[PDB]
């Protein structure tokens, strides 16, 4: 999985050589990093439930055929919102995840790669999630290093979506 | 590859779970005890070469063996090929030291090569030895005083023991 | 590969015989009902998507524990991953509607099959049940009575329900 | 095997996609096609016997040394011209081939492949052959496409001895 | 690879001793009757496309069932592949014969080969046959007393009649 | 190995053709060649223990430095000079090799490959054998091509060393 002190031994092993000055020292960049957000990571995944049912109305407002339209891909029913209660727990569950990181890696990997083909065959519309994203940068009161990341890391989910 | 942090998350993801307060403990402790584990990885690197060189020799005068007419060891090529494979597995070891994980050891590294010095005739248990060796010669030279902010070691030097064994034992 | 009449040939070549009346009135029942089989192909073809993406929705409906936070759909990489098999199968599967042989089937697709599954630990039975479920929806399309010439497709569509199963049988 | 069929999928797969518009118009091409040539194979294989045998006594008025010269390459004895009404069997054989599978595909894989090498080693000569092909052609009583078809078919193996 | 000469440092090298005065007369003799091996080879190479050629037809000869319809040497195209076969192997057998060693004929030619034709279902027994007579043809000629000085071969035509039935052996 | 001979092989066997006359007669060169070449080899080895010794002394007085240093890489001790003793056998008995193999093929596969991380790893100097080996060419008593073949794999042993 691709975090910064991965990475750094993926150069070093792709040449055949011991860790350099320059890793180590980005090494350590990340170790002094990790602390705002060790500290974004903790206040979120306390927050868990209220940003996740905070956000599953907030797409149920600026979306409502979802919650009318019959259909299995809407919320229209118990089952659909159940599903798209656990997909924003899901979104949640993997910003933290960067943050304990230092990366997008675990975003990349658990939800990134093959989100299109996803999207497209069971009719899922990247609005509804971008939405429900933007609902949560606005909604962890977090803030200085802490927001910062946390933040960094959402525009990324949301890039992703486009 | 894995990381000790990457690792966590892993575990994690797995049960579609956050992690738990003792989790994030764990991974605030790491951070925090940083700076030693560089000074490890900085310190085994630096001495990469006669860490490896002094192992060598001890393994070699306990096992004159290896270094008869045909040993295995016998003939520069081999010898030569010795030689890189301790250093090989050193390199691994400081990744692991680095990651916080073995991951990277047990895979780019450790797996099958039991199998290959088999069909290769050359023997596990001695390369163990060496690696045994290279394990006390590293941990004297990380964890030697001189030089270095006081401060408690042991943990690291346990877990830096950890990967030195779990290759040996991968190879015996 | 080989197709209904390259096979024909090929059993045939082996003894160094001529084809045999009974063997030319075979040959020559394909080429008539030629017609039928292009439908099929392009429609089973024409519906690919949506074939797949509903027999997906089935599985996951029926077999919840594939999409737990670990099952093996778990996750968007794995879970594309799913849905390009079930493509790739139903693509090969067209391929042999299309040859009159499941020789391509066979070879380029079903074979080790089971293997790869198992080593990657995706259970089979359910890779069975998806494709048994993309059958019967790709049934429903080729053999739908609406705008097409009416006439007996059952011959066909047992042939289709042939190549499905075949593949079924290779997985589970 | 080579067919146009086969071509067919072989194209679709190396590209990874399903079948094409174009490629499925090819195989209605073939099946179109299939009638007067699965008519030519019958024919042909309904005169097997006069053909082989009308075809072994031309090779034997053409190149008459082959009935006298000593040598197992020759059919100067029983078994030597048991071999060689075998061989216009075979030959015989395979242009029904082509013609039950639409292309050369048969007679490349059966016969073309290794043609030069297996000639050249036995002391096989081309011009035996290409003279049964020679009186084929002219004795299948064949008209219209049925002719058409077996005819390519020959020409075919002659440029192959060539 | 290893020729006569490489042979025996190599078993020198292995015990980390110098040649004995009885494996100085070996390479020695080696030498002096230097002449007689090149006039093999050179014999056996000039002839190779009839050695071979005859060798099938007698092959054949006596196993007709070989060229049956379907016998593995049925059609062009492995009738071709066989006769390449018994060329391939030839060529490796001259290249020991230059060499006073059969290591690359073992390596580059023989090992493995006993599974391969076992996969393809190809008859080892008859390959082995197809070698024992390229062998009775191949020292037909090497030893042919005309055109040649006179002088004792036989040390030589046994050697190399050694290598055609490691072959063989190596197949059957 | 490399050898004349198998070179010789090497080549043809790339190219898959059975052996040329070009090559054959390069085996005979080496056959001629074998004759003088097995009579240098045959002499030192005759002489092994003198060359040995003579060789190893020869290297305490150009570098007395390694009679005194102390230093498991030094001969100030026994099993110190037991390792040089055993050194100049290992040269001395490659030359043979090569002179037995008619190349250089021994020396390199056994000893040049690998020779400097060796020479490198163990503190063993360079010098010390240039030296022990300069000592071999001036004290083998051989002469005519004998001496030519032999001297010439020497230097090759020296070049290497640099
Ligand atoms: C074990 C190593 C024992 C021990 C260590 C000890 N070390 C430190 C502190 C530091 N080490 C470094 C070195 C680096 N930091 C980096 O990012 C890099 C890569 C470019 C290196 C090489 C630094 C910067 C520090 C902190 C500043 C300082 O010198 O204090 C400490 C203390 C605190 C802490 O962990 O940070 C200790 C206790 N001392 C021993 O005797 C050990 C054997
Ligand atoms: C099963 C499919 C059932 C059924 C079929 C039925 N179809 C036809 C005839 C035709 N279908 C085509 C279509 C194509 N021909 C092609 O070469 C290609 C590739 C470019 C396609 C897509 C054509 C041209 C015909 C013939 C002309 C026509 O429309 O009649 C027939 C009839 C005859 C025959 O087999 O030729 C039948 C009976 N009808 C059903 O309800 C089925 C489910
Ligand atoms: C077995 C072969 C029997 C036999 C041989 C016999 N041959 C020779 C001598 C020579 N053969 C050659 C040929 C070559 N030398 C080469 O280097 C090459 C490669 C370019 C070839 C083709 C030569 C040059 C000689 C020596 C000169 C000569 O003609 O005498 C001898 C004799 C001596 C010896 O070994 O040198 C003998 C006894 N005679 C038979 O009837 C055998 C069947
Ligand atoms: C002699 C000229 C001087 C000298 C030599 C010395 N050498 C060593 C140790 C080693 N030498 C080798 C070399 C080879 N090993 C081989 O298999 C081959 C090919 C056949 C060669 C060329 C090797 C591998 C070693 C180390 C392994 C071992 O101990 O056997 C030493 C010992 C160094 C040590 O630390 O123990 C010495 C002293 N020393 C002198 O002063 C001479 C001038
Ligand atoms: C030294 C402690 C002992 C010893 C070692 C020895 N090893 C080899 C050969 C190989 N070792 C490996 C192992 C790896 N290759 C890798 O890429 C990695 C991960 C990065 C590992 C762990 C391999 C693949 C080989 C074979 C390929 C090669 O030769 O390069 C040899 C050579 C054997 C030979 O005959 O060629 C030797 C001698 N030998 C000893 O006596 C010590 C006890
Ligand atoms: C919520 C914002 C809106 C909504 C969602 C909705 N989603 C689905 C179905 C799926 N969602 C996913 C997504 C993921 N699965 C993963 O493992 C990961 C990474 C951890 C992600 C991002 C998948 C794979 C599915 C389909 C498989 C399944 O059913 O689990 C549905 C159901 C669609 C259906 O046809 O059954 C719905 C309704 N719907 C809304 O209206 C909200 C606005
Ligand atoms: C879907 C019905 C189920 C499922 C599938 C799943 N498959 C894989 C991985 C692979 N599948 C193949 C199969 C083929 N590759 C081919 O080229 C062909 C012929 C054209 C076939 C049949 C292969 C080779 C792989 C591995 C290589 C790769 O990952 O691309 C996975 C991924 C496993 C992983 O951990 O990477 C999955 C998830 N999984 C399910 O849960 C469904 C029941
Ligand atoms: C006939 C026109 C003339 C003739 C023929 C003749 N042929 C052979 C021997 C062989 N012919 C083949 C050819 C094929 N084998 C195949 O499987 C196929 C594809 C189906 C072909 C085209 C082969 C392989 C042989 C040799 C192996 C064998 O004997 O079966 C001979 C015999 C040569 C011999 O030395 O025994 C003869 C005589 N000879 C004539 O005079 C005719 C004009
Ligand atoms: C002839 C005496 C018999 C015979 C032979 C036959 N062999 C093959 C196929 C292969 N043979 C090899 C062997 C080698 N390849 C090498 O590179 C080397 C070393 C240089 C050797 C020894 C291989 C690899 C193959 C397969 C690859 C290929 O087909 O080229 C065949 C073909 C089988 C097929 O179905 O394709 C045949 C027929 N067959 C006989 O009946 C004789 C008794």
């Amino acid at each position: 999985m691709k975090t910064p002190i991965t990475e750094a031994i993926a150069a070093a092993d792709t040449q055949g050589r011991f860790l350099s000055n320059t890793e180590l020292q980005a090494v350590d960049g990340r170790f002094k990093r990790a602390v705002a957000s060790m500290e974004a990571a903790r206040a979120l995944t306390n927050n868990a439930q209220s940003l996740i049912d905070g956000a599953a109305q907030a797409v149920y407002q600026k979306f409502p055929y979802t919650t009318t339209m019959q259909g299995s891909q809407y919320a229209s029913t118990p089952e659909g919102k159940a599903k798209c209660a656990r997909d924003i727990g899901y979104y949640l569950r993997m910003i933290t995840y960067c943050l304990v990181a230092g990366g997008t890696g675990p975003m990349d990997e658990y939800l990134i790669a093959g989100l299109s083909e996803i999207n497209s065959t069971f009719d899922l519309s990247p609005s509804w999630y971008i939405e429900a994203l933007k609902y949560i940068k606005a909604n962890h009161g977090l803030t200085g290093q802490a927001a910062v990341e946390a933040n960094a890391y959402i525009d990324y989910a949301i890039n992703a979506l486009s | 590859m894995l990381d000790a942090f990457a690792k966590v998350v892993a575990q994690a993801d797995a049960r579609g779970e956050f992690l738990t307060n003792a989790q994030f403990d764990a991974l605030s402790n790491l951070v925090k005890e940083g700076n030693k584990r560089l000074d490890a990885v900085n310190r085994i690197t630096s001495n990469a070469s006669t860490i490896v060189a002094n192992a060598a020799r001890a393994l070699f005068a306990e096992q004159p063996q290896l270094i008869q007419p045909g040993g295995n060891a016998y003939t520069n090529r081999r010898m030569a090929a010795c030689l890189r494979d301790m250093e090989i597995i050193l390199r691994y070891v400081t990744y692991a030291i680095l990651a916080g994980d073995s991951s990277v050891l047990d895979d780019r590294c450790l797996n099958g090569l039991r199998e290959t010095y088999q069909a290769l005739g050359t023997p596990g248990s001695s390369v163990a030895v060496a690696i045994q060796k290279m394990k006390d010669a590293a941990i004297a030279i990380a964890n030697d005083p001189n030089g270095i902010t006081p401060g408690d070691c042991s943990a690291l030097m346990s877990e830096i023991a950890g990967y030195f064994d779990r290759a040996a034992a991968a190879v015996a």
